[PDB]
């Protein structure tokens, strides 16, 4: 069924007509955080949080894993990468590895690599931007795209359990998606009255 | 700052009690400048001057809430009506105190009436609570009074809607008549023995006499009545062991008036907390407009919650009735009213006294005296149900088969087809054949007797609309099934969707489909496109009001044939066989094995090659009943061995 | 669809959940005139007043023809027995016809039928209560029922157009409807927001 768009900050007057067009099972939602809270509260009021009614949201909806807000159905599928396994110390260690790898592999090409800006007050060719398209440290493929993305990052597929927590379900390879549950787990109590 | 409160009251002592309750209502309710004034009126023998005195007193008084507490000494009918109508004209609230008629529950008549007593209809709730104690599910409802008893019947069907288990039979009649014995026979013939009655005194005494004439005080009978049946002359002729209901402090007048005055007092002290407060003026001087905060003050009175009370916790429901009322459950221990139970609104507790039943010992009546006799209806099907008149005197000629096996014949009852066309005798007759021997095997399996009768008119039964109000009804064998005249249809009944919605089906004992009888030039079944647009050379039809009619009414592409064969439908199958034998037809639509039997009888009769609607003849059954499991298991036991093959060797496989 | 009731004056919290389940076209609404304005305002605020939808009400809200609030949807179908073709004079003529028919027909059975009460101060076999069934005056089948109603009563089927007035549309046979317009148009303009 065609893509449902919203006009403005909804009065629950005209966007409700667009939401009543939905008779399918799985709904994809792409909006900001408070907009997701309002739309999921509306779908709770519309009864669109059922056992057959699945919701798959990106990391832009979730934001962070240490804060899980209210009005999320217990069984909300999210795709993010904020993992405790890829911890923040490992994050900054990989960042230092990428920076030192770029500086070292550019040092073999050009000598005067430290060329910094003087100051913020009082008003470049050998740059590291055009160099680290294919960079690799500790065997981890941390190469950078033209639009500033990791080529093979660690995509983590999580769900909301029966105790208001985000359980890690799936990890993602370079091509395949390594899943944990072949049979889809129900998560029957998405809310209370179900 | 004053508040006037009117009161319609009987005595002179309770006038002093009302004034004392007004004085006690001004005791602890603060040092505010509001006061409460009392106004009391008495009886008049006629109600017109009662309403006249009430309006002449209370138009000049400007009261807010009126208490009406008439005790019926001459007549038990409608004495608090005129004050209620008079104050409901101006939408002034009336608190009824002694009346309990369910006609006051409907606010379409009484716009501004409430009462702190529960009516008799909520007694049905207790009667629903009588079902969960002893695990009863089938009841027999006998409603005498047509004034308020339909409300109690509606409340009972509303509360049994949650279980989705209807009553077995409800009965309504006119108060005043005495000869109601046929209603008692209809209550007798059913397997349940739970009898629920709501009536006045005199009709209850009448049905008590007529039930004492008909052995209805014995073992197994359970009598369950209300307050109006355990008093008066009906108490003099009441059957022993009866279970009745009684209001705890239902005629204690003083504490009831005091609790009502406390309700009115807290309603007034809540009303003064709000603004936009008006007064109902002197309505006799040109005042046709209602009091503007009428529904506001009524909404205050409806949602008025209380935890104080001498009688107990008083609370109004969504219809303005007393919630969670304590009831006494009384038993009649040999013409002695004995309290055996108490009723809080959610649960029943019996006391240390034992509930002596109307029959013998103290054991509970398992009120399902299930019948060993089953009413059997069937139609005259020529390969299945041979129906043949008796030889000498109500008896069958003992005919033998080809192996010397005697044909197991039964004495059924066969009426003729046209009752005004000929002198109709309704003589007994002989029934045998395929389905009759199947029924004899079923009665051989489980210990139950049977009474085979036949249908009044030769139709299976169709969903036919009646003329007045375009209402749907049923006829035929299904019409005699749903009317209680039948219990188990053992007949060539075609299983489809519209029948199984209303009745239940066993597993099918015969598997066959629809086919075409012709005279032999090929036709090749339903897929001949020249029969899709028939003419005067394609004269074919089916049996009037058969399953073929419904099956061709559902399928829309078969509509044109359905718009043709509706002009030539026949009353029975043998008439169509005799018509097509003389070449007055060209084809016929009927089931498989019947037409194969007719082809085995007559060589010119030819069945076609194609076959459609592969369905099954099973046994037509009732609703939820103990004849669902073992009947299907006995049919399946007849399928696993060669007994169905032996029945095929009797008539189905048998060529001539 | 489901049968939706209310409990109190609506919080627009949980009765809204009962109203959001409605997605079919035709809605039958049974409520008083003081409640119908608030209920139709809640329906308009939730987008239940489209021209795909339809609102049919009984005579409980259609009282005064002049008193029409702005919250009534243009396209409301109501039924009332108020006929502008039969005024009060024709109605009292029909009532006198019923009374004279009952008097002249009951006289043929027993003569001294009228026996009035003497006075209203200080308190019958043949009555017209069980004789009113078989009455026919001037061709009008004015027969009565056991509940006190009419067997063939005069009904009027009205609509609410865009001109904010009531138009007499449907008249009545012995049993069935006679529509002036077999064409049912949109009646689309509830307001300019469609
Ligand atoms: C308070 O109630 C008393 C008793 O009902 C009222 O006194 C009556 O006033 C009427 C006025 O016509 C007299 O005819 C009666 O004689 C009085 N009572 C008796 C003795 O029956 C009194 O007027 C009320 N006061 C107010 C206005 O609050
Ligand atoms: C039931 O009837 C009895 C008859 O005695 C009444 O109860 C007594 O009423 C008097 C007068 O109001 C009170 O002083 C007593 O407190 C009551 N009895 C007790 C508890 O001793 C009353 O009319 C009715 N209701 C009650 C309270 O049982
Ligand atoms: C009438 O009221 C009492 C409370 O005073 C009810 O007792 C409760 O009943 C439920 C269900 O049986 C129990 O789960 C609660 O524990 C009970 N509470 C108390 C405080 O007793 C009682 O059920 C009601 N009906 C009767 C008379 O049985
Ligand atoms: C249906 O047939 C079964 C055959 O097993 C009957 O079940 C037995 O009948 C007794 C009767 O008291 C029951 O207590 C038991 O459930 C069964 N036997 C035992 C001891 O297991 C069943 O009664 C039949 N139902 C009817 C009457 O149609
Ligand atoms: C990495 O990218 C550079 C261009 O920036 C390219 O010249 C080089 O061949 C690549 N590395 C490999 C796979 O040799
Ligand atoms: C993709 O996956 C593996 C890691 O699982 C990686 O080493 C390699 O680059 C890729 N190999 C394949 C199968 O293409
Ligand atoms: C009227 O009274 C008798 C009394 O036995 C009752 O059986 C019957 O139902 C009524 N009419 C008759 C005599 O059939
Ligand atoms: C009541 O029961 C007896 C049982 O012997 C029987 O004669 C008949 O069914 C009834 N007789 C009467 C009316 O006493
Ligand atoms: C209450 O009374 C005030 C003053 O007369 C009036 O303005 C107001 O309309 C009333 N309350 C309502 C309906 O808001
Ligand atoms: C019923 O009786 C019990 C026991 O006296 C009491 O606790 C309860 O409040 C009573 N309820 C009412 C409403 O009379
Ligand atoms: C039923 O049928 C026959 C023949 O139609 C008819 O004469 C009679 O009324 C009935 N039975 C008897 C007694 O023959
Ligand atoms: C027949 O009924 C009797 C009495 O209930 C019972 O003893 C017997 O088991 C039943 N079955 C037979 C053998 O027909
Ligand atoms: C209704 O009309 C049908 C004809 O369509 C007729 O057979 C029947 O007798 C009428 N009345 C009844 C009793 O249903
Ligand atoms: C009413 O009376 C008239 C007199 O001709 C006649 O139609 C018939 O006897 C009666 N009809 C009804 C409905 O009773
Ligand atoms: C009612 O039916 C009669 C025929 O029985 C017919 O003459 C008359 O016109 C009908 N009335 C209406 C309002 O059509």
């Amino acid at each position: 069924q065609n893509v449902i768009t919203l006009d403005t900050s909804f009065e629950d007057a005209k966007t409700q007509v667009q939401l009543k067009k939905i008779h399918s099972s799985v709904i994809l939602l792409y909006c900001s955080k408070d907009e997701a809270v309002l739309i999921l509260s509306e779908a709770r009021s519309l009864g669109l949080t059922g056992y057959d009614f699945f919701w798959i949201v990106p990391s832009l909806v979730s934001g962070n894993t240490e804060l899980i807000p209210k009005e999320f159905p217990s069984g909300l599928i999210s795709v993010s990468y904020d993992d405790w396994d890829y911890s923040l110390e490992a994050r900054v260690r990989d960042g230092l590895g990428i920076l030192t790898t770029a500086a070292s592999s550019m040092l073999e090409k050009f000598s005067y690599i430290p060329e910094a800006k003087a100051s913020c007050y009082g008003q470049p060719l050998h740059t590291l931007h055009q160099f680290m398209v294919n960079v690799t440290w500790d065997g981890k493929d941390l190469s950078f795209t033209e639009e500033g993305y990791q080529v093979h990052p660690r995509l983590v597929v999580i769900v909301l359990n029966k105790d208001r927590e985000w359980e890690k379900v799936g990890k993602w390879e370079n091509q395949t998606l390594s899943l944990r549950h072949a049979v889809w787990p129900r998560y029957k109590s998405f809310s209370d009255c179900e | 700052k004053i508040v006037n409160i009117g009161a319609v009251l009987s005595t002179r002592k309770h006038e002093q009690m009302f004034r004392e309750a007004v004085n006690q209502a001004n005791k602890r309710h603060g040092s505010w400048k509001i006061q409460l004034n009392a106004t009391s009126v008495t009886h008049k023998p006629n109600a017109i001057q009662m309403a006249l005195s009430v309006c002449e007193d209370l138009i000049s008084s400007q009261v807010y809430a009126i208490l009406v507490s008439h005790p019926p000494t001459p007549n038990d009918h409608f004495t608090p009506t005129p004050v209620s109508y008079t104050a409901g004209f101006y939408r002034i609230p009336v608190l009824g105190l002694t009346t309990r008629m369910s006609i006051y529950s409907d606010k379409s008549i009484h716009l501004s009436f409430l009462r702190t007593v529960p009516p008799y209809s909520h007694q049905s709730s207790v009667w629903f609570e009588m079902m969960r104690v002893y695990n009863w599910n089938h009841i027999i409802l006998l409603v005498s009074d047509d004034h308020e008893g339909r409300a109690a019947q509606k409340r009972l069907e509303t509360l049994l809607e949650e279980r989705e288990s209807k009553a077995e039979k409800v009965l309504q009649f006119d108060p005043g008549t005495k000869n109601v014995t046929a209603l008692l026979m209809e209550a007798r013939e059913l397997e349940a023995r739970v009898i629920i009655l709501s009536a006045s005194e005199d009709d209850a005494a009448t049905v008590y006499r007529a039930a004492a004439m008909l052995n209805m005080t014995g073992s197994g009978y359970v009598w369950l009545v209300g307050e109006r049946e355990i008093s008066g002359n009906a108490l003099r002729y009441a059957p022993d062991g009866i279970i009745g209901l009684q209001l705890i402090n239902g005629k204690n007048e003083s504490a009831h008036i005091s609790d009502a005055v406390g309700v009115v007092a807290q309603a007034v002290h809540e009303l003064l907390e709000k603004e936009n407060i008006t007064d109902p003026p002197r309505g006799c001087v040109g005042n046709t407009n209602i009091w503007k905060t009428g529904p506001l003050f009524k909404r205050v009175l409806m949602s008025s919650k209380y935890a104080d009370g001498v009688t107990g916790r008083v609370e109004f429901n969504e219809d303005g009735d007393r919630k969670f009322a304590n009831y006494s459950i009384m038993n009649l221990q040999n013409r002695k009213l004995v309290q055996v139970g108490i009723y809080n609104g959610t649960h029943v507790i019996p006391n240390d006294r034992k509930i002596i039943w109307p029959g013998g010992e103290t054991e509970k009546p398992r009120g399902y005296q299930m019948s060993t006799r089953l009413k059997i209806v069937t139609i005259h099907q020529e390969p299945f149900v041979y129906v043949k008149p008796t030889m000498s005197d109500g008896t069958c000629k003992e005919e033998f088969t080809v192996n010397g096996d005697p044909v197991k014949k039964v004495i059924c009852t066969g009426p003729n087809d046209t009752s005004p066309g000929s002198p109709r005798h309704t003589v007994p007759q002989c029934c045998y054949g395929f389905c009759i021997d199947l029924l004899i095997k079923l009665a051989r399996t489980m210990n139950f007797t049977y009474e085979v009768h036949l249908v009044a008119d030769g139709k299976f039964g169709t969903q036919e609309r009646v003329n007045n109000s375009n209402k749907k009804e049923w006829n035929g064998m299904m019409g005699e099934l749903l009317s209680g005249q039948a219990d188990m249809i053992v007949a060539p009944l075609t299983i489809n969707n519209e029948r199984a919605q209303y009745i239940e089906f066993s597993k099918p004992f015969k598997y066959q489909g629809l086919t075409i009888l012709v005279k032999k030039e090929r036709i090749t079944g339903i897929n001949d496109p020249r029969l899709r647009n028939p003419s005067d050379k394609f004269i074919y039809a089916t049996v009037k009001q058969s399953s073929v009619d419904i099956y061709f009414r559902r399928q829309v592409e078969l509509s044109t044939m359905y718009r043709h064969m509706e002009k030539h439908n026949y009353e029975s199958a043998a008439e169509a066989i005799q018509a097509v034998r003389d070449n007055k037809l060209h084809a016929f639509i009927w089931d498989s094995a019947v037409l194969e039997f007719e082809a085995s009888q007559k060589c010119d009769l030819v069945t076609t090659g194609e076959l459609f609607f592969r369905s099954g003849f099973g046994i037509g059954m009732r609703k939820d009943s103990p004849w669902k499991q073992n009947v299907s298991l006995s049919i399946l036991k007849s399928h696993e061995n060669g007994f169905m093959e032996d029945l095929d060797k009797t008539w189905v496989r048998y060529q001539e």
